[PDB]
This record gives C-alpha cells, structure tokens and sequence, in this order.
C-alpha cells in the first residue's frame, strides 16, 4: 500500500518554520499523488494528519 | 481550534482563482510523538556529546 | 499494563515486614511531556552546539 510510504517519508523529512496569521509553529509534510501526512507543533501540543 | 483539533486553513491563487484546503488535524498519539521528537533529540544530544 | 494504565508495584522488606505500594499511572497529558522531555532536550541541543 501507501500508508507505510507516507509515514517512511513524513519521518525522513526535516521540521519547517510556519508563520501564520498571530501565532507560529513547527510543520513536517510529505504529499505523494496517493494522499498525504501532516504534522504540527507549537513546543506545548502536537497534531498529526494522515 | 474547536474541540482537541486543529482547523489550519491555508488559501491561494492559482492561475488567478481562488483554491482553499483545510488540514483537520487531531492530536498525535503517544507513539508518534515520541518518535518524531523524544528519540531523536536524545540521539542529537547523544552526537553532541561525542 | 492493561488497557492503558501502568501498575508499577513496588514490594520492600520494611525491616522485616511487608512494605507494598502500588502507582496507578495514568498517560501523561501532552504540556506534561512537552514540559518534561521536548523542550529541555531541544535547550540541552542547543547548548551543545554553542
């Protein structure tokens, strides 16, 4: 399947800075054409999306 | 935020019309936490140490 | 461990009795870990660096 492939991609990928509107955080994603994996930080909680 | 979620919306122009998407990320479960964070800054400090 | 709690049992011999004591630990709620592990780690990385 893909699910191994995006959890194996998002791991290897390295952390990015995210600015938004007021506030910033910490985003890993990793998109191939079968969907995608998502996940953010704010150094105080941690959301993860498959 | 509304309920243990995260709502990050994310709006932008291509080819000049609009094109909105909305990651509904929930919160992370232990297992993956750890593995994105615990572990590896502890190998990081370990390799700084040395 | 059953579904998701720990039972740490901790049996001494109080100089010559019993001495049971039993933690019912519940999972640590995500500012606990961040507090605990994740940012003092980051801080211990970056001093090593400096």
């Amino acid at each position: 399947p893909v699910m191994e492939e995006l959890e194996q991609g998002l791991l290897m990928q390295p952390w990015a800075w995210l600015q938004l509107a007021e506030n910033s955080l910490l985003a890993k994603v990793f998109i191939t054409k079968q969907g995608y994996a998502l996940l953010v930080s704010d150094l105080q909680q941690v959301w993860h999306e498959q | 935020c509304v309920a243990d979620a995260l709502i990050l919306r994310v709006r932008s122009e291509l080819s000049g019309l609009p094109f909105y998407w909305n990651f509904h990320c929930m919160l992370a479960s232990p297992s993956l936490v750890s593995q994105h964070l615990i572990r590896p800054l502890m190998g990081m400090s370990l390799a700084l140490q040395c």
